[PDB]
């Protein structure tokens, strides 16, 4: 089944936003620098029917959350993230440092170049989340 | 550099990924004015803004060269020779960056040295010297 | 022929101007070079 | 802060007539950078509503 | 003036009876009010006898509502009529008008008239003082405006996206700018410039008194996650003369008003359509006479045409006739090569009926790859057969062609009964073996499961007369399950379990519709099967858990009927589920858990639910002889726990009120927890004693 | 009316023969579609065309794999398998077979149902007839044998070049657009005469038309060298009507003969003018004593772009004896050409406009709006025929807009900056007519209009990245708009008795000034910083910008800082305010460390910072010159210490900008391992206020240094940003909590220590953060399938690697 039940999986998120009792923000908003906070968007709910994702050389779960301005993020849930996940994420931050110098530039601006980096945040360190929409392939 | 462990080298024989597919997805036009030329403006803008490549790779190299020196169990060598080995593989992709970037002081079509890299990197006679898991034909 | 039918079109202008005018009267050599090189020598 | 002054009102009209131009036979095959214009926008130096150039098959009897 | 307003005081009923017989009265009541100098007078008699009114005004018919529209109509312009003699008659009830008519049209019947009454008011006024003891309802008005004009996914769209979007914006304010609440204008702000013409004119303007005094560094950050949309939708509105040359320069206006903030917040183009379901081809064969061979074409280059032109009660009935068919040609084209049958079939379902229950069906073993499944192509086609079944399904709301969809209906779906013998017989590929890797499967098909989308796609829709063709849907897929199994094992093993499952899915959503969806699939199936005492006492749990979610999530302004079909729901069924129960300490795994599950929530955040396990908690204590405090003995220590770790401080106010309620609710039953909570009414006290400002 | 156009139709049906070649000449040759042409009349064609059609009642998909039959679902299973035998005594056995032989009826469709209901689709949406035609069209030209498809072509040829389309110009869903589409899908056919794809821009068929031209340069139809190049020469200009410059600039210089002209395109396109103009002098110099042909459309390049540079770098006195040596409105384009007046020869610039005036432009309706404002301007009691012409340029420029695509392209940023032209006009229109009442000397009262619409125009301009004719384009005619109220108040002045005469006409050279050096054109950033000389008198925010650009001027090609050095080392005069001296100071100390200078340039740095200690850019500037004089040595010497103060000062009030390398600076030069306590003193005795929301995106370099000696002053950073962003630290603290909890001092204690005080403050946050990952990482294990899959694919990967 492509699409299982967020309630049947896991009904704690499913019942989430009823016992939440503050402003949690989506995770891997820090990461992009964006230089202040009062703008960043806060977890409303999380959607149900999650789907299943059979990739090519593994598989992963994909959870959407609908933001507090209406918006529906994506993540993947890599459960068994490998352990060369510190050394990829270091250098999505040093390429995610390079944008700021890639938008004053007028050559790399009118361009429009930017690094695009995917958000990938570590929970503990054997699963991360990571960013990803459909209409993401593979070559 | 008196130890001989962290260079920072690339194996493959082509310099980067521009395989058959790719570059029949690209075209014509668009490799010679959209690809080559942002592959130049980029490392033009990065060493324009005075030593902040400097800034960010020193300790994003930093921390990699502790990692190889941690993955296999040989910590020990930890002094301003450790520094050493940071600013001369900084040292070093400034200059492989800023190879990009570099219009002659003689009249020479930038996006030369990228031209000669994409020459470099799509012909068959290096394509075939590759692994068969890095499908060169796609 | 062929090469006569795929280039009905392929008549060249030279400026707007002139294209204005030759749409306008049908309803009512290296010179700039050389005009550069001897503009700086004039000056 | 939050609010700035205010700005000059720009009174739009309320009843403009204005013509719809008739369609023009214009021909530009330069193929250059500004098109064989004196400035490079290329959308200010273009006319607005246009029509194809006359021409003529082969003649060839 | 003092005789003549107890006159009119006395007379008023008689007068607004006499209205709803002729009509041409109201022009009594006009040239009461449009020039009198007792018109402030009568403008109160008039408001103190429509207040009463309002509470009707949604549940009677179209001549009572249209007498008290007018009626609310002439005292709204007898203010702007006299501004500087009274208006002051209408600033008291004016809150409460709004509010009133935010909570009138929850329970109501005709629930638009409530909001055509707040945009005749808020049409009326602007330009005055009293727009300053109206601020303190902004915020409120605001989230229940645009949690009522997105949460029509499935919108009526008479004018109701329309109302709802003209609501939003327009609202009044004596300052130039409204409020801090902006953000709440941003996105009806899309929808006014981009779908509606005739709203243009309105949401430009409000674009202006933005852009003219917003200092462009506080409104920047504003727009941000809808300057695509509102540049994409401005960009639409740059058209040459036929086209209003009022609503274009004022687009030219604003646009040249931004010097480069009209352009620094566009990217390349995240929106580049992907060739879903509407747009791909299926292509047959066809015979053209000049041709020595068929010529392949494509069969749907009309589809995303015909949906539209069935969708809109505005075209013909012969172009609506004509696109059905054509939705129907392409749809049995797509049934067509399933559609023929053996000539034995009947004893071969009959075989594979009674071939489910028998244990270890040996497996024959072969060892040959089967072709993968191209995600993409069956997507889309699971999602075209999807789309023409859900047509078939909005065919029944139209008069003279109704008749043909639901006999094409009935074929539809006793085919899909059928044919789900299959995927039974398919799934004992699952058993038979814990790990089996070299059997046989046929390859990828419809697995003739999206019946289990079209069906909760019925149910959810947002006309009742097809929710009607959804439960008569289920109540023939329930006869043909029951028909074709056998009552015993059409509840284990037919669409009936499953797509009960289905209905329980529909209470998580995240849209009233769909809950009203599960609540009507709950009340039909509860409402058939209770004849076995095996389904209902399996599912009891999931589906309390799933009433219970409908209580708890469902926004306020959702109709009230949701939540009040789902509490009777729940007390029907736990009525069903305890009567068997007798043992006073009868709790094995699943009553535990119900119990649980109920006596857990008294302590919620929303009334309702308290209200609800409230109740609940009473009817299975009268129902069978148990006392309240003896179905908690194991679960209640969950209940007080939170309760009494919490210190009541750092809580926000919901959940303060919700502890405070569950510990009142357990204080009020017969002799059960006393111990030592000291410190929580200590606390309360002087959490109380003390002012709130 | 649907019964008479049946009628119409089927008597028009049945008048043409049942074959599918000649009702296809039929629709293309043959019948004329002059009198319904406004409506898309390919309707009518696939009418006739599906006429031609049998109605074939075996109608069958082939692409779909449908849905699951019972004929093979009802034999998979296997062996066994108690087969009923002939059990029919129920209501289960008559409910199928009239159910079969209901679903037998229904499903049997003719090729009939399906043609006459997509029929009347089309009458409704006329985007059925564009999906009917382009399914339909490129499978009815196989029908057209060889030896007749130049006939066929070249009757679509006269029907694509009839007059008669102008009756569809002004729509999205043209007949020519639903017909090219069509010819796009074919790919024998699909090379048309390709200047006629060009000019079929006349209605919107962009995409459509470059799809065609584009399916030409990937074809083996090497039949011509002369084919080929009016190909390239219909696509340039198409990319160019575009404004695509990129792919503009890559199929030239895939096109080019010459080298000269491929170095002067890459010059071009890169920005550096003055050597792409020098490259196309020396390519048009060796066409003209050389052996190659050139051509005739690069020698066109060379003139035109050697046009285009030396418009970029404002050379307009060689351009306009250029335009005056040949008839052309490049003489128009000098609007701004070093002018004061614009009305002693205003005769001659309104003979040159209406010369030309006719097949009118936006930009040619511009400068005839122009003149109507200045004459308006310099003669009151004017017209208001400005309040005309702009109305109808705006109506110019909308239909010049629908004319492009729907979609953003580069193309329309020229026809916003012609919407903020038209809209500034009309600002001055006002400005004006303000200034023409207050004759009776009304100061500060009507000024404040007067300076209220100046302070709108000053936060109204382009963005940085625009080109720098859009910025040229602005700052004229903001020029032109303020020499007017300089030259009106000039009467006023003596007549006061600082004063209201502005010339401010110095803020929109500054301004341009800046941006142009932000495009790395110096020799017009030192050029334009001498029109700066028409006022003597020393302003408060003139010399300002003034001298810091003519400062910055002289900061690359190191043979001119000298000439940097000169100019501010005599200068101590001060130009209205002590922060001047300060950064005039510090870059005294920029261009003495530029060179090799020890300790001169400290000293430079010294009185550049003792003066003001508010300078941020000194600080940052000195921490840079202390680690360039660091890079010399090991960096173990307690030199570092006061680069790291320097540091930790530019940090603390350069806020708001990009001050994350500083950051870098610090977190690289800590990590020495120093025995003496010198870089320690020299962190913890900073007076000031850290950047905390900064050191956010470093929590990852913060949290590994804690298991790196020498560093608790890293727990300051983290203390105070768990105390105030507790939302950032979460999850990298419970990470990397848990990677140091598993491999069981000071590590583990300093992150207790941080997740104590993550705990304490903020607790209902930590608790739902923790409650929120737990259930995360305990209900979205993958099962057993799952992990077999990836063992699988590891096991295989590493088989064929081996």
């Amino acid at each position: 089944s492509k699409k299982e039940n967020l309630e049947v999986l896991c009904p704690h998120l499913s019942n989430f936003h009823h016992q939440k009792f503050e402003d949690i923000e989506i995770p891997g908003q820090y990461l992009l620098n964006k230089d202040n906070n009062v703008h960043f968007i806060k977890i409303a709910r999380f959607l149900p029917t999650v789907d299943f994702v059979r990739g090519t050389h593994s598989s992963y779960r994909r959870l959407m959350i609908r933001g507090h301005d209406g918006s529906v993020h994506s993540f993947a849930v890599q459960y068994p993230a490998v352990r060369h996940s510190r050394r990829e994420e270091r250098m999505f931050q040093l390429y995610r440092l390079f944008n700021k110098s890639l938008s004053k530039n007028v050559e790399t601006r009118r361009r429009s170049i930017q690094f695009n980096l995917p958000i990938a945040i570590p929970l503990s360190p054997q699963v991360r989340i990571m960013n990803d929409s459909v209409s993401f392939t593979t070559l | 550099l008196p130890p001989d462990s962290p260079i920072f080298h690339n194996n493959e024989p082509v310099p980067f990924r521009l395989t058959p597919n790719i570059q029949s997805l690209i075209g014509d036009s668009a490799l010679e004015g959209i690809f080559a030329v942002n592959l130049f403006t980029i490392s033009r803008a990065l060493i324009e803004p005075d030593n902040e490549l400097n800034t960010y790779l020193a300790l994003f190299i930093r921390d990699e060269i502790i990692s190889w020196f941690s993955n296999l169990h040989r910590p020990i060598i930890e002094n301003p020779q450790l520094r050493e080995m940071v600013q001369t593989n900084v040292d070093l992709i400034i200059r492989k960056v800023a190879q990009l970037g570099h219009l002659n002081s003689t009249p020479t079509v930038t996006t030369q040295f990228i031209l000669d890299c994409i020459g470099s990197a799509v012909s068959p006679r290096n394509l075939a010297r590759t692994d068969v898991n890095f499908m060169p034909w796609f | 022929n062929y090469e006569q039918l795929m280039l009905i079109m392929n008549e060249r202008t030279t400026t707007i101007t002139n294209s204005t005018f030759a749409v306008s009267l049908t309803k009512n050599q290296f010179s700039r070079l050389k005009f550069i090189e001897q503009w700086r020598i004039n000056k | 802060a939050i609010f700035k002054q205010t700005e000059p009102a720009i009174p739009i009209s309320e009843n403009i007539s204005t013509k719809t131009p008739a369609p023009v036979a214009y021909r530009s095959n330069r193929p250059t950078i500004t098109g064989g214009s004196a400035m490079n926008a290329s959308a200010l130096n273009t006319p607005a509503t246009t029509k194809l150039p006359p021409y003529e098959m082969d003649t060839q009897r | 003036n003092a005789t003549f307003n107890e006159i009119i005081e006395q007379e008023l009923p008689f007068v607004y009876e006499r209205m709803l017989e002729d009509s041409g009265l109201l022009h009594v009541a006009q040239s009461f009010l449009t020039s009198e100098i007792t018109s402030p007078n009568f403008a109160g008699i008039l408001l103190r006898f429509l207040k009463g009114k309002l509470k009707d005004l949604g549940n009677v018919d179209f001549n009572t509502s249209n007498v008290l529209i007018r009626l609310f109509k002439l005292s709204f312009m007898s203010v702007n009529l006299f501004p500087n003699i009274n208006e002051v008659v209408l600033l008291p009830h004016l809150n409460d008008l709004i509010l009133n008519s935010l909570k009138y049209s929850t329970t109501a019947e005709e629930p638009l008239v409530y909001f055509y009454l707040i945009r005749t008011l808020f049409r009326s006024i602007g330009g005055g003082r009293f727009e300053n003891l109206y601020r303190s309802i902004k915020p409120i008005l605001q989230v229940l405006l645009q949690s009522l004009n997105q949460m029509i996914l499935t919108a009526r769209l008479p004018h109701e996206r329309e109302l709802y979007v003209e609501l939003c914006i327009t609202v009044p304010v004596r300052l130039s700018v409204l409020a801090p609440y902006l953000p709440f204008l941003m996105k009806p702000l899309v929808f006014a410039l981009q779908q509606y013409p005739d709203l243009v004119s309105q949401g430009l303007r409000t674009l202006e008194l933005c852009i003219d005094n917003l200092t462009a560094e506080y409104f920047d950050p504003i727009i941000e996650p809808v300057i695509d949309d509102v540049s994409k939708a401005l960009f639409n509105l740059l058209q040459p003369q036929p086209f209003n040359h009022a609503i274009s320069h004022n687009v030219v206006r604003i646009l040249g008003k931004l010097g480069g903030r009209n352009r620094q917040f566009l990217k390349p183009p995240t929106d580049l359509t992907e060739k879903t379901e509407l747009d791909i081809d299926a292509i047959a064969d066809f015979k053209i006479n000049g041709m020595p061979e068929d010529v392949p074409l494509s069969v749907t280059p009309g589809i995303q045409s015909a949906l539209n032109i069935l969708q809109s009660y505005k075209s013909d009935i012969h172009y609506r006739k004509s696109a059905y068919k054509y939705l129907t040609c392409v749809l049995l084209l797509m049934t067509k090569s399933s559609a023929e049958f053996p000539t034995n079939y009947t004893e071969l379902l009959k075989t594979a009926v009674n071939s489910i229950k028998l244990e270890r069906i040996g497996i024959e073993k072969n060892f040959d790859l089967e072709p993968t499944v191209n995600k993409r192509d069956y997507s889309n086609q699971e999602n075209l057969f999807l789309r023409l079944l859900e047509s078939v399904f909005y065919a029944t709301s139209i008069k003279e062609l109704k008749d043909d969809a639901m006999d094409l209906l009935n074929n539809l779906l006793d085919h899909f009964c059928l044919l789900q013998v299959n995927t039974t017989l398919l799934n004992k590929r699952n058993y038979n073996g814990t790990f089996n890797i070299d059997l046989k499967n046929p390859n990828f098909m419809l697995d003739s499961s999206l019946i289990l989308d079209a069906i909760p796609f019925a149910l959810s829709y947002y006309i009742p007369e097809v929710r009607e063709v959804g439960v008569l849907a289920y109540k023939r897929i329930y006869e043909k399950s029951c028909l074709i199994y056998g009552e015993e094992l059409a509840l284990s093993h037919s669409f009936i379990p499953e797509l009960a499952k289905q209905f329980i899915h529909l209470c998580y959503d995240e849209t009233y519709y769909n809950k009203r969806g599960g609540v009507l699939g709950i009340k039909v199936l509860i409402d058939n099967v209770k004849s076995s005492s095996v389904f209902l006492k399996k599912y009891q749990y999931n589906l309390a858990n799933g009433l219970l979610f409908v209580l708890k999530d469902t926004q306020s302004e959702a109709p009230s009927a949701i939540t009040d079909s789902a509490e009777k729901l729940l007390i029907d069924l736990l009525s069903i589920t305890f009567a068997d129960v007798k043992e006073e300490d009868l709790g094995n795994k699943v009553l535990e858990n119900t119990l649980t599950d109920i006596v857990c929530e008294l302590s919620n955040a929303n009334p309702k639910v308290r209200n609800a396990c409230q109740k609940s908690l009473h009817t299975i204590s009268n129902l069978t002889g148990i006392p309240i405090v003896k179905l908690m003995d194991h679960s209640k220590q969950f209940l007080l726990s939170p309760i009494f770790a919490k210190p009541l401080r750092a809580l926000p106010f919901t959940m303060q009120i919700g502890n405070v309620d569950a510990i009142t609710f357990c204080l009020s039953l017969p002799n059960t927890f006393l111990t030592f909570n000291e410190e929580l009414f200590r606390l309360l006290q002087e959490s109380i004693v003390l002012a709130d400002a | 009316d649907i019964g008479i156009r049946k009628r119409f139709m089927t008597i028009l049906d049945n008048s043409l023969e049942r074959d599918i070649k000649e009702r296809l000449y039929y629709v293309i040759r043959d019948q004329n579609w002059e009198f319904i042409a406004d409506y898309p009349w390919l309707n009518q064609a696939l009418q006739l065309l599906y006429g031609s059609f049998n109605r074939e009642k075996e109608l069958s998909l082939k692409n779909i794999y449908c849905l699951s039959p019972p004929s093979i679902l009802q034999e998979y299973l296997p062996e066994n398998a108690e087969m009923v035998t002939e059990v029919n005594d129920l209501e289960l056995s008559n409910f199928v077979k009239g159910h079969i032989a209901s679903m037998q009826g229904l499903c049997r469709i003719i090729s009939s149902d399906f043609i006459d209901s997509l029929i009347e689709i089309f009458y409704q949406d006329p985007k059925a007839i564009h999906r009917a035609w382009v399914t339909l069209f490129p499978q009815v030209y196989k029908s057209i044998p060889k030896n007749e498809k130049y006939g066929f072509v070249r009757s679509i040829i006269t029907l694509l070049s009839k007059p008669y389309h102008t009756r569809q110009i002004s729509s999205r869903t043209n007949v020519i657009n639903m017909l090219l589409d069509s010819i796009s899908k074919i790919e024998s056919l699909e090379l048309p005469p390709h200047l006629v794809k060009y000019l079929a821009i006349s209605y919107n068929a962009w995409y459509q038309s470059i799809n065609i031209l584009e399916s030409i340069q990937s074809n083996t139809s090497i039949d011509n060298t002369k084919i080929i190049e009016a190909n390239e020469d219909a696509l340039l200009e198409l990319y160019v009507n575009l404004q695509e410059e990129d792919m503009f600039y890559g199929l030239w210089r895939r096109r080019a003969k010459y080298t000269e002209t491929n170095i002067g395109l890459s010059y071009e396109q890169i920005g550096l003018w003055d050597k792409a103009q020098q490259l196309y002098e020396v390519a048009q110099v060796k066409a003209r004593s050389g052996a190659l042909p050139y051509s005739q459309s690069e020698y066109a390049l060379w003139e035109d772009n050697w046009i285009q540079c030396a418009e970029k770098l404002q050379h307009w006195d060689v351009l306009t004896e250029l335009a005056k040596h040949e008839g052309f409105t490049d003489l128009l384009l000098e609007c701004g050409w070093r002018v004061a007046d614009w009305n002693s020869d205003r005769d001659a610039l309104e003979q040159s406009v209406k010369s030309v005036m006719d097949v009118p432009t936006p930009r040619r309706q511009m400068f005839k709006t122009f003149l109507a404002l200045q004459n308006f301007a310099e003669s009151r009691k004017g017209d208001q025929e400005v309040r005309k012409l702009c109305d109808e340029g705006i109506q110019l420029s909308l239909i010049k807009w629908v004319s492009l695509p729907i979609r953003y392209t580069p193309a329309h940023k020229w026809l916003l900056h012609g919407f903020q032209q038209y809209m500034e006009f009309l600002e001055a229109t006002q400005i004006y007519a303000n200034l023409h009442t207050t004759t009776v000397q009304n100061l500060d009262s009507k000024a404040q209009e007067i300076k209220r619409i100046l302070q709108a125009w000053r936060d109204r301009l382009p963005n940085t990245w625009d080109d720098v004719n859009m910025w040229n384009d602005l700052v004229t005619w903001r020029q032109h708009a303020f020499q007017v109220i300089n030259n009106a108040y000039l009467p006023l002045i003596p007549a006061l008795q600082a004063y209201r005469g502005y010339h401010e006409i110095a803020w929109v050279i500054n301004r341009f000034a800046h941006v142009a050096r932000k495009h790395n054109m110096p020799d017009v950033c030192i050029s334009q910083l001498a029109r700066i000389y028409t006022l003597p008198n020393i302003e408060i925010q003139e010399a300002f910008l003034k001298l810091r650009e003519q400062a910055k001027c002289h900061y690359q090609n190191m043979n001119e800082l000298t000439t940097g050095l000169d100019v501010i080392s005599n200068t101590n005069l001060v130009y209205f305010g002590t922060v001047q001296k300060a950064e005039f100071f510090t870059l005294k100390g920029m261009f003495l460390s530029k060179l090799r200078a020890y300790e001169e340039a400290n000293q430079a740095f010294a009185t550049a910072v003792q003066i003001d200690l508010n300078l941020a850019k000194a600080w940052a500037q000195w921490g840079f010159f202390n680690d360039r004089r660091l890079s010399e040595e090991p960096n173990n010497i307690s030199f570092a210490s006061n680069a790291i103060s320097c540091y930790l000062q530019a940090a603390g009030l350069y806020k708001n900008s990009k001050i994350r390398e500083l950051l870098c600076r610090i977190l690289w030069l800590i990590s020495i391992d120093d025995a003496s306590g010198m870089l320690t003193n020299a962190f913890d005795s900073f007076r000031g206020e850290i950047p905390v929301w900064y050191w956010i995106t470093f929590i990852p370099q913060l949290l590994t240094s804690l298991s790196h000696k020498e560093a608790n002053m890293v727990r300051h950073i983290l203390i105070r940003i768990a105390k105030s962003y507790p939302q950032a630290l979460h999850f990298q603290l419970r990470t990397t909590k848990e990677d140091f909890a598993v491999i069981q001092r000071q590590p583990w204690e300093y992150l207790q220590e941080l997740n104590n005080i993550l705990k304490t403050a903020y607790p209902l946050l930590a608790l739902s953060l923790e409650s929120l990952v737990a259930q995360i990482n305990d209900r979205f294990k993958s099962t057993t399938d799952e992990d077999l899959f990836r063992l699988i694919n590891v096991l295989l990967i590493d088989g064929t690697l081996n």
